[PDB]
RNA sequence: GUGAACCGGAUUGCCGUCAGGAAAUUAGGUGCGCUUAGCAGUAUUCCCCACGCUGUGGG
């Protein structure tokens, strides 16, 4: 089984993903201009959120030389010591490790008096097999060394990690449409001033976001060993994040802390999309507004693919959420979903229930 | 009926060179005979053996014509094998893109009607060189007529556009075998070997 | 016999296929460029899936090393113009910009079974052949070419497929010769299924004689996008079901069931 | 069954920190919509049917 969630989203003139230029990033579906924030900047923001902090055991950063300084009371684990740093076979990249093993097991090999490809290949050896995080099961993980310039007598083991999680890039229901906007600075001190003025140009926009992720629970279970309370303590607190956290982009200028207006859980055995609804753009007419179109569009596309691909010997039920109910999906008569509801905490006991006999309660203890 | 008409069209296609003896493989400027009749012993169904034995001759023996309505586009695939199993190997394959060819076989008339006959309906399937490349026309779309000259059944077939607009070239190229004439009459000095004679299916002269 | 499938889709930003310098892959045809996809990545992502896993079963499909397969597929190309973009990223400390590309674009699927060639493989063994064909057909529409998913989650199903028993091979290239754009009226998909129903609209009128003629079954989502978009009897049966459509293939030819 | 058949460029990535477009403005000066008429003192009421050489019945 795969769990599925798509969101509806609609956010307040902001920048929350630029490019070089200093622009909102842009891309191209059905022939028409579209708005889009990336994958990797949800991917961070919902890392670093407060809702995921209980399960933020994990480090990716290339200072691995100073974690393990600060665990040290002599001054001499300093160089030699980013010597055995630079002979694992490390330019400087970026590596990706459980942090609860980092500032004991560095420590308890650099300091001791023994040789320098021993200590090495120990660290390595502590640094293929540190995995044990959360994170490291959800983003996955690509650790290579340099062999131009590692010890010749040094090897390393298995450090693939496949991912559990697929976000994809935010999408626009509609075309593009983007701003500029002009500012000035100002001088406290009255005086000649400049002349014209430095005019700058920031750039924005304004769009409604369909979002699409993606938990393969079967997979995050064998990367979280045989502990399963703790994959489904990942599985909440992930879902939470995901529906209360944002992009901190430009947000003490744009504070664009809207929440999503519709949720669909589908639990499926493949992967499905409902991202081909919004080839044809948008268009909003006088009666109802962008988010009841999308959401109508969307209950569209899915009847289409029910009423398409069906078997009987795997079925499949989900779950709307709309705030109190105020945006229904099968509006006029369909019951696509079986068990709707106005609530989120009720929203991740329905899915730790279908998943098991797991209550959160239970799992807040891992 | 001395001749009969086929066409060779699709997406892409590949008619292999001779220089094609590591991962890198070529092709040439336009269909080659073994090829054409590589694609017959399969329309009339005889295996890779049994082609050897007193059937490639007959085929070898007809005159070759072939017409290209339009020019083609070569282009390099990054094609690469036996990635997460035992023998990564790395190759480079080519395509043409865009291209068209019309098939033309003077000789014996019962050799002609026989071979437009199976390929009404080829025994297996019939592709464009290679399994990857499906025919977008019906190779017989054009049925057999009666002819003197290679030239004459070529240029009697006319050109068919796609669409109302779009440019056209203003050659058509056209290739044939060269005619011995009268005994003796050594090669001129524009003349061209291609080594793509089918000799058993590999084996060519 | 013949068994002709194809299909048309569309596909969200992403990268299901780059070259070695990092771009994705391109073509020529139709006068303009065009977004691709290989060969032989669609096959080998029918195969060795755990979804296709369902006399040797499937090696007569799929040979290895003069066993004579009898499953042949077409090349991927696109429905209209290419557009490349370019994407800029960071990498954050938690305690330099690169470049990665992308493209959305219309493909193409095909696939031909050989009936007889099937048959003959699996030593005249027939249910088997009719087993492996709905298999085949279940596992091709039940799977995607496997790219970079984990960044660029584009899973659109097909939007259509159809099925002919043509007596040659021939494949409908011929119809995005011109390439596709987009009114106010139209969106991609739409306008993809109506030139390639136009294709079938033609032809049949100045072509192989209707003493003869080809039947089919036509398989669309929840009957959207229909072929055929009028009254015009061009298809025979249009099905929105897969298992449907399984079952009318099979009791046309060997005349079975699933 | 074609210089062909068996054939995945694959895995790894926050563009982040900062910004008053501001100071000053009447759209004002000119114009007839005017000449005309019983819902009533009649001389066939648009169509259909029966009864007489005008009286009943329906639209």
């Amino acid at each position: 089984m795969l769990i599925e969630i798509h969101m509806i989203q609609n956010h307040s003139p902001a920048n929350l993903n630029r490019d070089d230029l200093g622009a909102p990033k842009t891309c191209y579906f059905g022939g028409v201009l579209r708005s889009r924030i990336s994958s990797q900047c949800i991917k961070r923001s919902i890392r670093t959120s407060n809702d995921f902090k209980a399960l933020l055991g994990g480090v990716r950063t290339r200072r691995l030389a100073d974690l393990i300084q600060q665990e040290a009371g002599e001054t001499e684990c300093w160089k030699k010591a980013q010597e055995i740093l630079n002979k694992c076979g490390f330019t400087k990249m970026l590596v990706f490790m459980s942090k609860d093993k980092i500032k004991d097991l560095a420590r308890i090999v650099l300091d001791n008096s023994l040789g320098l490809t021993e200590a090495a290949q120990q660290v390595a050896n502590v640094i293929a097999q540190a995995t044990l995080a959360p994170d490291i099961a959800l983003c996955g993980r690509m650790l290579e060394p340099n062999d131009k310039d590692k010890d010749k007598k040094v090897k390393w083991s298995n450090t693939t990690v496949e991912a559990a999680l697929q976000v994809a890039h935010a999408i626009s229901t509609h075309i593009a449409r983007p701003e500029i906007d002009y500012f000035v600075a100002a001088d406290d001190v009255p005086g000649e001033d400049a002349g014209a003025g430095h005019i700058g140009e920031s750039m924005f926009a304004s769009a409604c976001f369909y979002k699409y992720f993606s938990i393969d629970w079967e997979q995050l279970v064998k990367n979280l060993k045989g502990d399963t309370n703790l994959a489904a303590h990942t599985v909440g607190a992930f879902l939470l994040a995901a529906a209360k956290t944002n992009p901190s982009g430009k947000q003490n200028s744009f504070a664009a802390h809207n929440y999503p207006d519709g949720i669909l859980v589908e639990f499926k055995n493949s992967p499905i999309s409902y991202a081909n609804a919004f080839v044809r753009p948008v268009s909003v007419v006088k009666e109802s507004d962008l988010v009841e179109q999308s959401i109508g569009q969307l209950s569209n596309y899915v009847n289409d693919i029910r009423l398409g691909y069906y078997d009987e010997q795997s079925p499949v039920i989900g779950f709307w959420f709309s705030p109190n109910n105020r945006y229904p999906l099968g509006y006029k008569h369909s019951k696509l979903a079986s068990r709707n509801i106005g609530n989120l905490n009720e929203l991740v006991g329905a899915v730790l229930d279908y998943i098991g006999g797991f209550k959160w309660e239970e799992v807040q203890k891992s | 009926p001395n001749t009969l008409f086929l066409r060779l069209e699709g997406a892409l296609q590949s008619w292999g060179s001779n220089e094609a003896k590591f991962a890198l493989r070529r092709t040439a400027d336009a269909p080659t005979k073994s090829g054409v009749l590589g694609l017959l012993c399969a329309a009339m169904g005889i295996g890779r053996a049994e082609a050897a034995d007193s059937w490639l001759p007959k085929l070898a023996n007809l005159r070759m014509g072939v017409r290209i309505d339009r020019p083609g586009i070569r282009w390099w695939d990054f094609h690469t094998v036996g990635a997460g199993q035992r023998m990564t190997l790395l190759s480079r394959r080519e395509y043409l893109a865009d291209a068209s060819f019309l098939v033309a076989l003077q000789g014996e008339p019962e050799l002609v009607a026989k071979l437009s006959a199976a390929l009404a309906k080829p025994v297996w399937a019939i592709y464009l060189g290679r399994k990857s490349c499906p025919p977008s026309r019906p190779v017989c779309e054009h049925p057999p007529g009666f002819y003197n000259t290679l030239e004459e059944a070529l240029s009697a077939v006319p050109l068919q556009k796609r669409w109302h607009n779009e440019p056209l070239p203003q050659i058509l190229p056209c290739v044939m075998d060269w005619i011995p004439g009268y005994d003796g009459e050594h090669a001129p000095d524009d003349a061209e070997i291609h080594y793509d004679l089918p000799v058993s299916f590999p084996r060519h002269l």
